[PDB]
């Protein structure tokens, strides 16, 4: 390979030889992409003109009234789609466009990458496929029909446990037959290399727009960046422009369900076991016989079962710290938000804004500027939290 | 030794090797038995058993069902050892590989893995989700507690990788005869391949993915390769007759008898 | 006044005199802020930080391949909140503010101004009181649990249709008692004055964001801009900046509902009778006898059953051209634009867009530079549509 | 001068003047006729009468629902002018006002709806959503067909309103009791406006909106106004004997009788 597939212990390419070619392939059409001016302003024009690039970054004043915490929010809840996920999909099908191909594949679980996939499709040319476990298909009319009305084609795995773990499986299945005229868009900063590397290159946006924004709006760099953790997409492209500012925490949120104690969550990077699964060596939701669990949250967009290696490995080597937020007190921070501020965070991201803010309310006199990313809009989950 | 004298044997009968794959506690343990003695008096040269796992990504519908239904009974990686140890307790020189899932070996230990497959008798073991360029640690275990790695050469390998596999690999080549996942569906010009590999002293290539009839064995011995390898087609049956176990044996018999004739 | 209550023979004061002095002080109030620098850095600080301004003007290519029709989408969907309605709000809070009020009462049918009303009062430290017809409250539970979680008072009304006709009516009544402590956010470019200047010059963004990007991209103004016209507010703030530049037509879009003939339709201003209701002189859904009626169509956020004074005005003069648009019309572009432009438009802009597609199909080549106000996002009606 | 002589007569007696409101045709023609009857029966020394609209917006519950029964009834404009008409010919001298909004008398031509109060023999017009600013081509239209465009004068009124109210104003003065809109719910010093509006030679003033006991019509007369009009307590009364025609009549009768007595 070009560039190196493991980040310490984690990454790697374990996936069946017959798709080897195919990653390698995809490589070298990033590493070219990479470094061509060409592509580079087609990324920047879509992402700017059509997606709603650069994105704001909001000061919460109601919210941190009282305390010595001053709190920011990278705005990623206005990018076209309502969420991040859109910046990486567009970058991904200008490259399947550079490789030739025509055709996308996808996998999706909450609906959201499926929703971004279709999108970059619809406006790329590209044929798109996208996969969905029946549970989650059921679980998703909203998601389903908004796919389909882009003109994209769902369809429902009712293998295994019919979730995000049994897409995947579908997805690279069909990708194995396929990769000659189909590119698989992943979903996340997860997987056999390249993806890992890709996803984060192509959601890099977010931190490089928060430093130049706090340096202009505070003359100062952040004390630390906060994100959840669903498979590490979001939270890596908050992360990497400031990886090398050692004086800034990297905070990742995982989700913590109805309690870590009662193995009802979804964090493996803190509370699962390092495994090997989907193309990746990577911490687990594993049973003790190493057989694939699923992960557990109120918020469907943080269930997959496992984590970015980059995050894995970010963790080990302490420049990165890994917490985790329960249903009630992502719930908490979710109803906050609305109230004080008139924005309706993602259940997703409310696990992130949580932490923030219990930073805040367990030290308010500490002095503090926090950025929080807003991964996504909340108008999806309204219902839920109503229920 | 065991795929050394079975392909040495079967050479000196101008024979090719016939190995029909299925899901170890497909549909149930006892039955599972059941159906593995009669694979391999109806003619089976060497077996290649699957133990159950939640995500098999290389797999068709026809194999997926069969580690559904395993698990529907079950069946755990222990019980699997178990199973095997009892089968070789009965088959003393019947090849034994073990089709795996990286996550299945790696779990408690890579070494442990295979210490365990020595012991219970295995021969060799393919991790259908690690490639060349990931199977150094899975490789050095293998050999290190007597197993082959198998390695698979897709029909797209380059020189690199043929002479990877060639020089890696034990026991046999796993000669893919398609692109795509396990499945009698579908069928799948192999020859400059199998000379390339035996010009890389390899071990003796096994053709495997849709080979489904009698045909397609024979074809694969007259094309070079010392075998074929089936297992949707097996498989089917077992799905076929989940309400008759009886009738699953007596057609089980009859499959693997036209199939192994057609390698004579 | 110090400013024209009227456009020609439209606008006007029409309220029980005790109203007078409330519309007298918040007219003061706007000479006095608009003329104020630290009011204007404020407001375009929320806007910006806080709302998601400049949105994009994004060049719809797919859409109008195999034609001489270039055409460009001003972005109002990608705005906080998903609709042009927020940067009006926002700049009517401050007025409120401003005038030492710290109460907000509010008008809404669809719920798109109820929603973004709750918004910039939670945002802004105001108390909101939101008036919806019991039709609508039922008709619209997404909508009134947002508004409610914004920490807004939802109040149905059963009098009369129980529609936006008796919402502005018990708003109204309210206020009469108020206003010394309270401030009616009015939801659109129509009512008595100040209100239709007020609103216009809040949303003027739209259209001097547009001529400068136009300007950017093409070097030249566009032939036409088109926009829904509901009250009348997203489509002022569009022409605004451009009723100066007499090469550049301006196109307002009434909803046709199920056609004009049927008499089920939504488009007072070229199909309906002049009259004066909501302290208004304008063009009017109302029977032979003078009742007021109410108006239809597939999108209920253009149940106005009137008009803003400006535009009656402007088609008055020639300036500017309404035509109207049906359910099936909007359907249409509705779809269209999900599949070959990957964006869900509301189906009150759906209305603007059919009749560009209209502009374009009638006429494939005509060389044409169009602009369509894209007012709102449309996940809204994926069930609608669905159904 | 239908006006003009009440009150002149009222003051010979040293008497304040009793104006109890109604909707046209609440709840039902016949029946409304009946109550207006009743009430000039009783004592009421003039009228104001509602003609349904379908957006009442200074009203409160009591008439919002007035119109509703009204409107449930069938009855319309043209109807309520019919009304008028025989209400005339039946009483000769009683002041009638019309309680009127806007888009009602703009509908068919302004000029030409007062053309028509002339023809029914209506006095004064009061259209509840046009301010003195607007008015003029109301006023100029009701002095030409001799009928007296009546104008709010609020409580909170500056001099320039005064002034205006009295030059532009006729019949009487409308003097707001309270801010909101009309309720018996709520209550409502009224010394300065009604010796200023006297100063500027306004028209007689009657106190509206909130007045619904005989305590409040006599404070009224005390304080230098000329009267007291009362709407939703005497609409409570239609509302509350829906299913009792005959104890409604009763009801309005003990009503305004010691409503008018409390005038005198
Ligand atoms: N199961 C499996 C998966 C990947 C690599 C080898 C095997 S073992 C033999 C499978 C044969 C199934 P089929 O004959 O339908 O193609
Ligand atoms: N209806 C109305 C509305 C605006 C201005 C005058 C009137 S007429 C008299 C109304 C009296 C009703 P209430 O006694 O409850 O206050
Ligand atoms: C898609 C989704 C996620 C999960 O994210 P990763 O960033 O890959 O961890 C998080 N937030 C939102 C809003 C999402 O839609
Ligand atoms: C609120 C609403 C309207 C109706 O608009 P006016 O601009 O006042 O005519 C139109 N479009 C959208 C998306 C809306 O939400
Ligand atoms: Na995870
Ligand atoms: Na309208």
């Amino acid at each position: 390979t070009l560039l190196n597939p493991y980040f310490g212990e984690f990454g790697g390419m374990y996936v069946p030889q017959i798709l080897m070619p195919a990653l390698n392939q995809l490589e070298e059409a990033f590493v070219r992409a990479q470094k061509d001016p060409e592509f580079q302003a087609q990324f920047a024009d879509l992402l700017k003109n059509y997606a709603g690039r650069p994105t704001a970054l909001t000061k919460c004043q109601n919210i941190t009234a009282g305390t010595r915490t001053t709190l920011y929010l990278k705005r990623e809840d206005l990018l076209h789609g309502g969420a991040h996920k859109t910046n990486q999909v567009l970058g991904q099908a200008l490259l399947a466009k550079r490789m030739g191909k025509s055709e996308i594949i996808a996998e999706t679980g909450a609906g959201q990458h499926g929703v971004a996939s279709a999108l970059a499709s619809a406006l790329l040319g590209l044929k798109c496929r996208i996969y969905m476990g029946a549970k989650d298909v059921e679980r998703q009319s909203p998601n389903v029909f908004r796919m389909r009305l882009m003109g994209a084609e769902v369809i429902p795995v009712h293998s295994g446990s019919a979730t995000l773990k049994d897409a995947c499986n579908e997805a690279l299945r069909d990708w194995s037959g396929s990769y000659e005229t189909a590119h698989y868009m992943l979903g996340t900063a997860a997987g056999p290399h390249p993806y890992p590397t890709i996803v984060r290159e192509f959601q890099r946006m977010i931190g490089e727009e928060t430093k130049a924004q706090i340096l202009d709006k505070e003359g100062r760099l952040p004390d630390a960046v906060i994100a959840c953790v669903g498979g590490g997409s979001n939270a890596i492209g908050m992360f990497a422009d400031f990886i090398n500012d050692t004086s800034v925490g990297l905070i990742g949120v995982e989700p913590g369900g109805h309690g870590i104690e009662t193995g009802e969550h979804g964090a493996p990077l803190k509370h699962g076991r390092v495994g090997i699964y989907f193309g990746m060596k990577a911490p687990m939701m594993q049973t003790a016989d190493g057989q694939i669990e699923e992960s557990y949250s109120i918020s469907a967009g943080l269930d997959f079962p496992s984590v970015g290696p980059q995050h894995a490995y970010l963790n080990s080597i302490g420049r990165a710290d890994y917490v985790s937020i329960t249903d009630d007190e992502a719930l908490e921070a979710f109803k906050t938000l609305c109230r004080h501020e008139g924005i309706i965070p993602a259940l997703e991201s409310s696990h992130a804004l949580a932490h923030a803010l219990k930073m805040m309310r367990e030290q308010p006199e500490k002095e503090q500027l926090l950025v929080v990313n807003l991964s996504g809009r909340g108008d999806k989950d309204i219902f839920t939290v109503h229920d | 030794e065991r795929y050394e004298n079975l392909f040495a044997q079967l050479n000196d009968r101008r024979e090719g090797a016939f190995v029909p794959f299925v899901t170890l506690g497909d549909p149930g343990i006892e039955q599972s038995l059941k159906i593995i003695d009669t694979l391999i008096d109806a003619g089976a040269d060497a077996l290649e058993l699957g133990v159950p796992f939640s995500d098999p990504l290389a797999d068709g519908p026809t194999i997926q069902n069969a580690n559904l239904r395993a698990f529907a009974a079950g069946v755990t990686p222990a019980q699997c050892f178990e199973m095997l140890a009892l089968i070789r307790e009965k088959h003393p020189t019947i090849p034994i590989g073990l089709l795996m899932y990286a996550n299945l070996v790696f779990n408690n230990g890579i070494d442990a893995f295979y210490a365990r497959c020595e012991q219970v008798g295995v021969d060799s073991v393919l991790v259908a989700d690690v490639p060349v360029e990931e199977s150094a640690p899975f490789r050095q275990a293998a050999l290190r507690h007597n197993i082959a790695p198998i390695f698979i050469c897709p029909p797209n390998a380059d020189d690199d990788l043929l002479r990877q596999v060639a020089s890696y690999g034990r026991g046999y080549t796993y000669l893919l005869s398609r692109s795509g996942v396990t499945g009698a569906e579908n069928r799948g010009p192999l020859h400059h391949l199998i000379e390339k590999l035996k010009e890389y002293h390899a071990a003796p290539a096994l053709q495997g993915f849709g080979i489904s009839s009698p045909e397609q064995v024979s074809a694969a011995v007259r094309a070079g390769a010392a075998g074929a390898i089936s297992g949707s087609a097996i498989v089917k049956i077992i799905e076929k007759n989940l309400a008759s176990p009886k009738q699953m044996l007596a057609e089980l018999r009859s499959f693997v008898s036209a199939m192994k004739a057609a390698s004579r």
